[PDB]
Parts: structure tokens; C-alpha cells; sequence
């Protein structure tokens, strides 16, 4: 069984970036036809896709986020990461990290961790 | 005709002597002496070789095989998967039928793996093919005579061996079944083999029965040639034209 | 139709069809070079014995 | 980009009750839509993967229905385990937008 | 996900065409991004057959 | 499940023969990888090998045995058996039947039978 | 030929205690030393035919370990099944040939 | 490269590879022979004639 975990919680500043690190057990980020997300949920909000790194390291990220964040995957500790830069009040969520299943007919979110809790603030 | 075997073009032929193709290149024990690969023009063989497979079996499109060996001016054998890699796996194995000065020993360039400890963990690995250029891979599948046999020697026996890369696609069984005993074995040993393209990866997956490759051969001349069969040696010559009575050095 | 498709795995027979070509070709080669060469000769011959 | 509309925000039911949840996409979506279920305080959970078939481990009681525009998730029969907020999901675009989300309360 | 089958087969025939095969299950390199494959065949069938 | 039988016990005077004969059951003794062997078993002292067969014919006989021992296979009978040429008092001991596993990687006695006891004396 | 080494002759053991037997190859023999379990009056049976692999049937406490010239023959937990003279062979070489043979006594 | 490798299944095969090596046999024995004693007749008679 696959799970995925989250580092932990913590406060930033504006202007500052945001790092959270999922690692990933129970199999390789390289080996079958899945791809990695992180999704945002803003307390009371919907879920938000940020954006999504598939295992063959294509990416994409959302319209209001695309200027700001970066999304990328580290096989060697079977890790992937999120990277927000200029971050504002607005961010502040709880981030989740996420396996999706790639299978042409089926596209869904199969795996989530708990999620990690940022705060942005002065 | 000159009645000796020349250089062609400048280029020596492969010297396999009393060795085949597969033994050559699978490492017969007894073909140790043909690792010197020089470069070659064509392919010298004798006919009827007596140093093929040591270990009963048979070779798949092993013509095929042969005739893209002849235009292999020259390989370079490449270390892609070091025996010592499967740690879970015992990759001492062999057989009395390869026995060397009478301890039994195995085909040099490829690792029997069979069951350790208790169990037989599935064998993985892969190769990235960041050599520069194309290589031959070669492995095979055991085929015991018995259900015995394949329990002592990897524990599962529902077992599958599992090879592909962006063009190959391949999957096989064992088949357990009685057959007439061959150099003293009743089993057998197939071979397969692929060309993994630069930058490819090939993957091995098994549940038991895999001769993994430790060692692939990169081919970086690409020309044409053919195999010719004859009892003779290579002489210090140069020929336009080969026959296997000897060479011809005409203009008519 | 010249030219044939042929598998990777084909090769030994690839080269069949290209053996038959370039046989071919190097008798009609041969041929129509030595025809050639003894018409015309045998042409200016009957021209001057005319 | 196709916006998703779900409804009711809320609706309360008692256990036992049959409750329906509707999904609507502005474009059809073909059979590309998804449904999760949320517990407060958690990571949500797939319920649906395509329209109609569900994840392993889903209660029975689980079973969508719908195609292009127009989806529903129904619950058979209410349990004191599904006091959730569900989700649908549009993976048919490039954007996989959710939709408002749909909280079933106690009655 | 896709099949909820595991152990499957796919079983074609006609008057003179017998075939079956299995999926084959295991890890590939991606290619245009996707690690499975699809293997196509085909066939003729003759008139009045089926 | 295959069984080896080894026929019973005797004492034979010097220099006459020794002869056991091993009843193999429950599969054939020419159908898969194996071989037969005699191992012997002064009291006291180490297991000794004293010659093989193979299922295919073929046989090896120890440095100090191979002189005086013979070991045949009769397919027909499902048997084997040991003839010991001019026998000592040195060669008093159990005599066992073994059924080795001739797999390349493998080699060892998997089945044993039970053990005869053969006297050499005057 | 290659002699093989085995010790201790004998060492007694209480039931529950760790027993290690050790035996050596005058020259490597790779892989290829098996074990075998003898009971006074009984012809020997095997415990392990490669070294690490048992056989089945054979408790999971026995588990041999080692290399080339030196390998150990472990019971984990000594059993009162267990009270036996063990024998190490090597069958690398045309000759095969057995330790002296160990003989685990009650302690 | 003249000699091609094939399979015991292949004799039908084996067999074509082995009819173009006899039917160019023929083609360039016959040729050549014809070949050879026309310029001979025509050597000697443009000798003859000079
Ligand atoms: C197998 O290996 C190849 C080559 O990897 C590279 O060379 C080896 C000899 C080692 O030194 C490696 O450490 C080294 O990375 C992998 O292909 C390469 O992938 C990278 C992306 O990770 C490509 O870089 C990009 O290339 C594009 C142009 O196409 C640029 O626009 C980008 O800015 C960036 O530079 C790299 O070009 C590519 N190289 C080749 C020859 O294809 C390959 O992914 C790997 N296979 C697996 C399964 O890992
Ligand atoms: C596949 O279809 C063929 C043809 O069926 C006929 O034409 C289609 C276009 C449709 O309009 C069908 O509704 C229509 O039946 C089937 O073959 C036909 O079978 C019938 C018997 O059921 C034959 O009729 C008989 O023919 C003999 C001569 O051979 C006469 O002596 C009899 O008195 C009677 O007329 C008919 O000739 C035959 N037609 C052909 C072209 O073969 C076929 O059975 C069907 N396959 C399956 C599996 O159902
Ligand atoms: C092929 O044969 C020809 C003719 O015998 C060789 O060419 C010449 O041979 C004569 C002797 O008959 C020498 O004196 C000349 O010096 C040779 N010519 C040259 C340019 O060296 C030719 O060398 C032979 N080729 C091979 C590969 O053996």
C-alpha cells in the first residue's frame, strides 16, 4: 500500500516562499502511469488543483498560480515538492499531497495524505 | 585461389574456431579464448561447432541473430548488470554440464538466479543504455523437467519471466514437463534477445526461471556481411574476396 | 510494385528481396550495356558494307 | 474551461433516507466526472472514478449514474458514517476543477 | 481500475481464424507519456461468415 | 512421494561379494534429474560416499572403492543396485540408498532410504 | 580434493539456546555445501541443500549463512527434536565429500 | 555475402534463396558462354577481314 506524507506545518511571510516536501512509500514515483498533484483547500473553500507533475517530469499548473509555483520530482528519495514563491495572505490553506491515476478512461485522485497547514502572515 | 584464409579488406574475420555464435557470445566456459573480439569483416566458423550450449536449449531467431552479427565489425561487452547487484538472489549457480576441470560452472556473461534464504523476491532491474549506442541484450528462461526441480530451484511455480522497452514487449513461462536427457539434463535453456536503443531503458521483471544478462554487447559499425564455414585459421593476408577454400585476388 | 515492407525481425529475408534486385539489376545492367555495345558496332559495320 | 455547478449546498437526512446529490458541467464532460467524499478534518476520499463505477472499498450503498451534463451521486440508504461533504470532479479538461460541494447533515 | 478482472482473456474467431491471448501486466518505459501498450491484429472474414 | 528400499541384512566371509539391491518406488528411476548413490556407514565414523549413477547410465566410483565396486541401473525393475568385490572386515557397515537431486545449482541427497547392515567376517 | 573441516566436535545445549555449527573448505566451494540432520539410527535427512535454502519441512530454525570457505550451520532456538549429529558436504568437487559431523548433546 | 543462415522450419524458405542462386547460375553461365564463343567467331573474322 502506497502512502503519501507530508512534511510538516509552519508560518511564512509574504513575499517569502512556501516549501512543503512529499515523500512518497510503498512503490517509485517513476514507476507506473500516475502523476502528482498538490491541491489546496483554504478553510470553508473548494479543493484547488495547484498544479500536477506527471512521473515522466511534464507539468502543469493552474492560471492564477502558473507565475508563482513550481512543482517538481525527485526520484533518488522517491519525493516530490511544492514551491510557492511570493506568497500572500490569500495562501494561507491546508496543502495536500496527492496520486492521481493516469489510466486513459479513469482520472481520479486515489491516494491523499493529511495535510500540512500553512499560514501566510505579517 | 590462394588456398588461405585472408583479412578482408584489411579487417580480420571473427576466429570462433570450435565455438558457435551462442557460445561465444552466452560465455561457454570453453570459448574464453575468443574474447579477444578483434575487429571483423565476416564471421569464421566451423562448421558443426562443438562449444555452443553447454546447458541443453535452444536460441530464438538465433538466424537472425547470426546474420546481424556479421555486421558487427565491433563490440564492446559492456558490464550492465553486476551479479552482485541481486542481493536477495543467490547468482552462484551453474551446472555440472558447464563444469570446468569437473566443478560445475556456467555461461561467463550471465547470472543464474535462483532462490535465496527461503524464498525467490521478484528479480527486477533495468538498464538506461547511456553507452552511446545500440545494444544486444541476451537472457533466458529455465525450463526444468520437473516440479521438483523448479520448486528446489526458485520456490513459486506459477512463475513468469517478464522483459520489455519501447518496442519489446515479451512474456514467457516455463514449461515443467519430462524430455530426453541431453548432455546428462533433461532440462532446458531458452534464449531471447533484444537491440535496446540509445537512451531506452530496458526492465527485467521474474518471478523465477531468469538467466539475467550480466553483460550486453554495444555494436557501433553497422556494415553487411556473411558467415563462412571452414576448418582453417586465419593467415597474415589481405583479400578483395573470401571463399572457404581460400581467397581469390582476381580483376577477371 | 518495387520495394517491400519488412519487420525488424525480417532481415534475413529483407535481404533476399534486395539480393533479387540488385541480381536482377546487374544482368539487365550487363546486358544492356553489351547490347548496346555489339548493335552499334555491328551498325556501323552494315553501314559501311552498304 | 467548463464551470461546475453542485447542488443542494446542503440537505439534511435522516439515517436510512435515500439522498440524492446533483452535478452539473456547463460543456458535456462525457463520462470523465469523479465523486469524492469529505469527513471534516480529513484528506478527502475517492467514492467514484468514472461516472457509475466506484473504488474498492466503497459501500455498495454508493452508486452514480449520469453522462455528459448531467450526474448524480445516490446514497441508497444514509448511514451514520456518511455525514460528509461530497465532491464532484471534471477531469475531462486540463483544469480538473471541483465542484461546490455538498454537505449531507443530520435530520 | 479499468477491467475489475484480473486473470483476462481476449477470444476472437471465424470459420478459419482461432485465436486468444492475455493481457501481459508489467512495468514499461513510458512512451508519449504512457507505460501500457495496445496490441492491434486483424483479420478477414469472408463473405456469409461470422 | 518416492521411497528407496534397500534389501536386507547379511554376513559375507573375505574376499567374497557384497550385494544390495535398492527398490525404488513411487516414479520411475530413469525419469528426471537424478542420481543414485550408495553412501556407507562405519559405526561411529563419517558418512562415505562409495559411487554414483546417473539416471542416464553414466557412473563415478570413489578412489578407494573403484577398483573392487560396481554400481548398475535395470530400468524395468525400478532398480539399483551395489556389488562389492572382494570384501574385507574393514567393510563392515550400514549401507544406505540415496537419491541425489542433480539440479545445476542444487546438489544434494533428498531422499534416503533406511540403511542396510552388511558383516564382513570369518 | 578439498577437506573439509568440521567443529566443534560436540557441544552441549540447553533447549532454547542458540547452537552454532561451523564448518570449513580447505578451497572454495562457492555456493555448493548442503546440511544434513542424522538421528541416532537413522539415515541422515536434509536440512539445507544450498547454503541459506532449506528444505521443506525443515523448521524455520534452521538457517545456514556464508561463503566459499566459511559457513555456519544456525538453530535459533534448539529444539528437543534437535539432539543430532549434523554433517556438512560439498559437492563442488567430483568427490563428495562430509565433515566429521557435529553432535549437539543435552545439556 | 553469398550463403544465408536458416532454421529447419525454413526449408521452404531455404529453398527460394537457394533457386535465385541457381537461376543466376544459369543466367550468367549461359551468358557468358554465349558470350565468349560469339566474340570469338567475331574476333576471328574481324582479324580475317582486317
Ligand atoms: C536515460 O538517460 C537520458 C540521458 O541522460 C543524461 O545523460 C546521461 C549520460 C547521464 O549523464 C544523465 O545523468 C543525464 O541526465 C535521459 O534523457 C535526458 O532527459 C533530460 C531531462 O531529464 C533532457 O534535458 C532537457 O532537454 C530538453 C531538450 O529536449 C531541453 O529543452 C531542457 O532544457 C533539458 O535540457 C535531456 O536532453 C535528455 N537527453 C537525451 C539524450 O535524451 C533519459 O530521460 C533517461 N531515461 C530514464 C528512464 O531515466
Ligand atoms: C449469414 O447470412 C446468410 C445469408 O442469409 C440471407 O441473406 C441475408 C442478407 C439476410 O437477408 C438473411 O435474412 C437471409 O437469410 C445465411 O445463409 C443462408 O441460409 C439459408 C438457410 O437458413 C439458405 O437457404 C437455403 O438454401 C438452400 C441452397 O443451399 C436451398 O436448397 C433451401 O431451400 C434454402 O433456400 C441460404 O441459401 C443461405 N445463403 C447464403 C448466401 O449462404 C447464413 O446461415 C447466416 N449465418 C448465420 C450464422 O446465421
Ligand atoms: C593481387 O595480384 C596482383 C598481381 O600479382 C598484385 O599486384 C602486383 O604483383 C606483382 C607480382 O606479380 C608485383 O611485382 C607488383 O609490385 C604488384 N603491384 C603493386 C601495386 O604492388 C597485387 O598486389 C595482389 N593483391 C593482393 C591483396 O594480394
Amino acid at each position: 500500500q502506497v502512502q503519501l506524507q507530508e512534511s510538516g506545518p509552519g508560518l511564512v511571510k509574504p513575499s517569502q516562499t512556501l516549501s512543503l516536501t512529499c515523500t512518497v512509500s510503498g512503490g517509485s514515483i517513476s514507476s507506473g502511469n500516475y502523476y502528482w498533484s498538490w491541491i489546496r483547500q483554504p478553510a470553508g473553500e473548494e479543493l484547488e488543483c495547484l498544479g500536477r507533475i506527471y512521473t515522466t517530469g511534464s507539468t502543469n499548473y493552474s492560471p492564477s498560480l502558473k507565475s508563482r509555483v513550481t512543482i517538481s520530482l525527485e526520484t533518488s528519495k522517491n519525493q516530490f515538492s511544492l514551491r510557492l514563491n511570493s506568497v500572500t495572505a490569500a495562501d494561507t490553506a491546508v496543502y495536500y499531497c496527492a496520486r492521481g491515476m493516469d489510466f486513459g478512461p479513469t482520472d481520479a485522485f486515489d491516494i491523499w495524505g493529511q495535510g500540512t497547514m500553512v499560514t501566510v502572515s505579517s | 585461389h590462394n588456398g588461405k584464409l585472408c583479412k578482408l579488406n584489411g579487417i580480420p574475420p571473427l576466429e570462433l574456431g570450435d565455438c558457435s555464435i551462442a557460445g561465444w557470445l552466452l560465455g561457454n566456459p570453453e570459448c574464453d579464448r575468443l574474447l579477444s573480439v578483434p575487429e571483423w569483416s565476416y564471421i569464421m566458423e566451423k562448421e558443426n561447432p562443438r562449444d555452443g550450449l553447454c546447458y541443453p536449449g535452444s536460441f530464438n531467431d538465433y538466424e537472425e541473430l547470426k546474420h546481424l552479427l556479421s555486421s558487427v565489425k565491433h563490440f564492446e561487452k559492456v558490464k550492465i548488470l553486476p551479479k552482485d547487484r541481486w542481493t536477495q538472489h543467490t547468482t552462484t549457480g551453474g551446472s555440472r554440464a558447464c563444469a570446468v576441470s569437473g566443478n560445475p560452472s556456467f555461461f561467463r556473461n550471465m547470472v543464474w538466479l535462483t532462490k535465496k534464504g527461503s524464498n525467490y523476491p521478484v528479480a527486477k532491474g533495468s538498464y538506461n543504455n547511456t553507452s552511446g549506442e545500440q545494444m544486444l541484450i541476451i537472457w533466458g528462461v529455465h525450463h526444468p523437467n520437473d516440479e521438483t526441480e523448479q520448486r528446489t530451484l526458485y520456490q513459486n511455480v506459477g512463475t513468469y519471466v517478464s522483459v520489455g522497452t519501447s518496442t519489446l514487449n515479451k512474456r514467457s513461462t516455463p514449461d515443467i514437463a519430462t524430455r530426453p536427457k541431453v548432455n546428462g539434463q533433461g532440462g532446458r535453456m531458452e534464449f531471447s534477445w533484444t537491440l535496446l536503443d540509445m537512451w531506452d531503458t530496458i526492465n527485467f521483471e521474474s518471478t523465477g526461471n531468469l538467466i539475467a544478462p550480466e553483460y550486453g554487447f554495444k555494436i557501433s559499425k553497422r556494415g553487411s556481411s556473411g558467415i563462412m564455414k571452414t576448418e582453417g585459421t586465419l593467415e597474415n593476408c589481405e583479400t578483395k574476396c573470401q571463399t572457404p577454400l581460400g581467397a581469390i585476388n582476381t580483376t577477371l | 510494385a518495387v520495394g517491400k515492407e519488412f519487420s525488424n525481425l525480417e532481415r534475413r529475408l529483407e535481404n533476399l528481396n534486395k539480393k533479387m534486385e540488385d541480381g536482377f539489376l546487374d544482368v539487365w545492367t550487363y546486358n544492356a550495356e553489351l547490347l548496346v555495345l555489339m548493335e552499334n558496332e555491328r551498325t556501323l559495320d552494315f553501314h559501311d558494307s552498304n | 474551461d467548463i464551470q461546475m455547478t453542485q447542488s443542494p449546498s446542503s440537505l439534511s437526512a435522516s439515517v436510512g433516507d435515500r439522498v440524492t446529490i446533483t452535478c452539473r458541467a456547463s460543456q458535456s464532460v462525457s463520462s470523465y466526472l469523479n465523486w469524492y467524499q469529505q469527513r471534516s478534518g480529513k484528506a478527502p476520499r475517492l467514492l467514484i472514478y468514472t461516472v457509475t463505477n466506484f473504488q474498492s472499498g466503497v459501500p455498495s450503498r454508493f452508486s452514480g449514474s449520469g453522462s455528459g451534463t448531467d450526474f448524480t451521486l445516490t446514497i441508497s440508504s444514509l448511514q451514520p458514517e456518511d455525514f460528509a461533504t461530497y465532491y464532484c470532479q471534471e477531469s475531462y479538461t486540463s483544469r480538473l476543477t471541483f465542484g461546490g460541494g455538498t454537505k449531507v447533515e443530520i435530520k
